[PDB]
DNA sequence: TCGATGTATATATCTGACACGTGCCTGGAGACTAGGGAGTAATCCCCTTGGCGGTTAAAACGCGGGGGACAGCGCGTACGTGCGTTTAAGCGGTGCTAGAGCTGTCTACGACCAATTGAGCGGCCTCGGCACCGGGATTCTGA
DNA sequence: TCAGAATCCCGGTGCCGAGGCCGCTCAATTGGTCGTAGACAGCTCTAGCACCGCTTAAACGCACGTACGCGCTGTCCCCCGCGTTTTAACCGCCAAGGGGATTACTCCCTAGTCTCCAGGCACGTGTCAGATATATACATCGA
């Protein structure tokens, strides 16, 4: 019932057929989760002080892309 | 007699069907708990009005994100001239990433 | 009084240039914006962007798609060697990734 | 009953000057608005660090010319600034 | 100048370097269009330079 | 009748030596002259002055970077499970370093 | 003379020892050199570019740094 | 002759606020001035960003907590804003 | 009039707080810069100055040198978690490489 | 506050964790010093936040 | 395992790049507008609930076999290396000169003013791509 | 090689964002002006930009030699794959109610202006650190 673990390893290979991957082993199925989890603990960390100098209590996407573009990535069509 | 195919080869048919397919490849409720959970972790356990297509923004952003390095950790294990896949794959080309994964 | 005119057709161009204008002079980059700025950044955004939607429709035509998804300019963007240096650092929503296949994963 | 600025109209007059005939949609023109925007402030701070950098306030189109030359890679450079200089010698003309 | 119509032939000697059609009314940039050009390897700017 | 040690050894004295030294590794007037010739091919042959100090800040530079680069080719060969080095293992790492070498 | 060759193989075999390389093929005494070169390629443009906004016939040690900071490799100290 | 800036005084004044004892060399010292003017720039940028973010056209303190929470990663965040709590209330009682 | 006495010195610190909002005046970062800004941006950089100067100094002891030589300004920006991460994309002007081997390098 | 005591002993429960020493007249910052920590296996904080 | 043998880790001294003195300003400290920023504020509007119920598109499990992955060994190879000439380059100094910085002094030129006007928010409406559904074309896999 | 099962066009069909489309009214835009940033002149030091000898670390080189990567069982194991069996998220949808972008207002308290004035900033000198001798534990290969 742990939150961590809502995401599938079926879906885990769904993003693994869209790289295109020919066999993996079964131990990635709680790394990519740490991975996602200290990624996305990186940007909400980051996206919740945006929102805090907002001085709201909601969080806007324009807050994701600058968060995102405060990690480098920056992502468009928001 | 019923006869069934090869392994990987139909895989592959669903690779060429995921690389057409543009949509997103996670269900949207599991990624926006997974995700409260971590706003309930840095907002001192209080939660905040989660903009709804914000959500899905960070769920194509995080999705492309695990996509590029993915492939990337493929790259550097079929360098390393082996077709499947192991978590070093991964950890190494997570290493060979610099502070652009990290920040 | 006389009659004006807008300064992008005195430029005869289609970007507009009072507006950028008023964006560089109030988004506070410099303090001293001179009249031969925002033209000349009119001039590269329309080119850039005539460059784009070029290839996009491109991409588009070979779908026989007459709207223009994010998929088409993902395509274009990435299939360019050029705008893809341009745009290395930057992501699509629901653009998708290419068609792109290791080659010695296909059998013989 | 909140105004608020985009570009859509001019993404659908620069549509027309390429393809007359086709359509377009609200993702890509978010796409598209997202893109000039990034670009403006980004060869904007650009143009603002080069005018630091040789002591003067003002910036007129050499500013911009070395910085569209400095950061876009290969022939968009040579075209964009062929682009600029017949655009300001069509403006100064008036 | 007219030396992308020489750029072109000193790029044709062979790869996959998109040359622009010409169709009116359309903006049609004489931008020399590429191939993805994979960059750790791949070729540079030797013969397009004006000397 | 001399006898002779291993090889490879005294070169990890060396690497010793390298990591302690923190000086140039690059003789200056080849560097010099390579580096002036590549304004004959930027600014249109008629070459221009220079600073010494900005010499030595672009020696630094390009050790730097190169050093770093090598190293990260090292390790990603060290991947494979190959003490040498071959230059496919840089290809790789360049081409795992994304945009960031080459803007 | 074609000056190219100017940054020899020992030097990269110096450079290794720093790097921490124990064996390493002959091939790489080119391939250093290319690399070197695109990245010489890269900033002296930008750099030279710099100069010639200043309109200056010499290259000054703060416009090297520029051009460096805005490839995204900093370098402290000049 | 005119004049030439740094901050060199003021790196020596907090070398020996730390370390009464010891020296620094000049390579040091200009690695040092480089080091506090990119650090300057770079969290200016921040704020800058930051308030045209919100469209306060001033830039109090107020940014500059977010900011330096923003830039710099966790526990350092942590001792530098108390640090620069506790010398904004060191000069808001004086 | 008054008496001679900085605004610094009314900080009561090392850093000048006037001519960091003399900065901020002509470095065009916004057209009004706060009251307690700068002396904010002073405090910090007073602090993480004393953060790299004190392990420069540690590291100084450990090679028993009167001055600071930037090789232990490289080790010692290179021996934490923040400092690094700050400082990625930052090299160091003859600092030279940490001593890092790796495991499978060393013979039996 | 004093919670870096804690966060200390919270860090002691077989790694290498460089606790800032004390010296007067020195800043001697309470900033916790860590193992260089290579990042992509690393630890997190997971135990030195304020609940 | 004990021993020669080329290291680098001590140690004495012997120059030479640095840290405090020092006039000297040129950038920093007091007084006071005024007009953007904090605060109130009710108000519509998205979003977080908890629900439905269908549902179907996904997760778990077993087999199952098949096809990679270390594994180690055989073994030609090519890079390591250290002596042996060799070279050129980083050394010293030496004009020198063209070009980087400093004032000067005008002069074109961007903010800051009234006053229209057109263009981007706001229903709106065909409406036609187009998602979607049935159906008939293609191309992997053993016998 | 080729049924046969899985996939790519092909025609039809509601449907719902969407691209003009009308209104509209809030910033561009003309004029002009006015201090003023800088363009240009010109001058003056100065740091690469060439020169000379020198000497010393590099440059093949090669002779063993040794790891090292094809390759081959091999085996085993683990993992597509696939069918079956749960199962639970997903999708309209009600509703609700409540926080949050308002705009409106309404003070209040930080940028400019001016006037003193003094701590950073270009010039000198006694150094500790690099440099040069012993010497020495000390790793590194014989058998």
């Amino acid at each position: 019932r742990d939150n961590i673990q809502g995401i599938t390893k079926p879906a885990i290979r769904r993003l693994a057929r869209r790289g295109g991957v020919k066999r993996i082993s079964g131990l990635i199925y709680e790394e990519t989760r740490g991975v996602l989890k200290v990624f996305l603990e990186n940007v909400i960390r980051d996206a919740v002080t945006y929102t805090e100098h907002a001085k709201r209590k909601t969080v806007t996407a324009m807050d994701v892309v600058y968060a995102l573009k405060r990690q480098g990535r920056t992502l468009y069509g928001f | 007699k019923p006869h069934r195919y090869r392994p990987g080869t139909v895989a592959l048919r669903e690779i060429r069907r995921y690389q057409k397919s543009t949509e997103l490849l996670i269900r949207r409720q599991p990624f926006a708990r997974v995700v409260r959970e971590i706003c309930l972790l840095f907002t001192r356990g209080v939660d905040y009005r989660w903009q709804a297509m914000a959500l899905l923004a960070l769920q194509e952003a995080a999705e492309a994100f695990l996509v590029h390095l993915l492939e990337d950790a493929y790259l550097c294990s079929l360098h390393a001239r082996r077709v499947t896949l192991y978590p070093k794959d991964l950890q190494l080309a997570r290493r060979l990433r610099g502070l652009q994964g990290e920040g | 009084r006389a009659k004006a005119k807008t300064r992008s057709s005195r430029a005869g161009l289609q970007f507009p240039v009072g507006r950028v204008h008023r964006l560089l002079r109030k988004g506070n980059y410099s303090e001293r914006v001179g009249a031969g700025a925002p033209v000349y950044l009119a001039a590269v955004l329309e080119y850039l962007t005539a460059e784009i939607l070029e290839l996009a429709g491109n991409a588009a035509r070979d779908n026989k798609k007459t709207r223009i998804i994010p998929r088409h300019l993902q395509l274009a963007i990435r299939n360019d060697e050029e705008l893809n240096k341009l745009l290395g650092r930057v992501t699509i929503a629901q653009g998708g990734v290419l068609p792109n296949i290791q080659a010695v994963l296909l059998p013989k | 009953r909140s105004r608020k600025e985009s570009y859509s109209i001019y993404v659908y007059k620069v549509l027309k000057q390429v393809h007359p005939d086709t359509g377009i949609s609200s993702k890509a023109m978010g796409i598209m608005n997202s893109f000039v925007n990034d670009i403006f402030e980004r060869i904007a701070g650009e143009a603002s660090r080069l005018a630091h950098y040789n002591k003067r306030s003002t910036i007129t189109s050499r500013e911009i010319q070395t910085a569209v030359r400095l950061l876009l890679p290969g022939e968009l450079a040579k075209h964009a600034v062929s682009e600029g200089t017949k655009a300001v010698t069509k403006y100064t003309s008036a | 100048l007219h030396c992308q119509i020489k750029n072109l032939l000193s790029d044709e000697i062979r790869q996959k370097i998109v040359l622009p059609s010409n169709t009116p009314n359309v903006r049609r940039t004489k931008r020399i269009r590429l191939k993805p050009l994979e960059y750790w390897r791949g070729e540079r700017v030797t013969y397009t330079l004006k000397p």
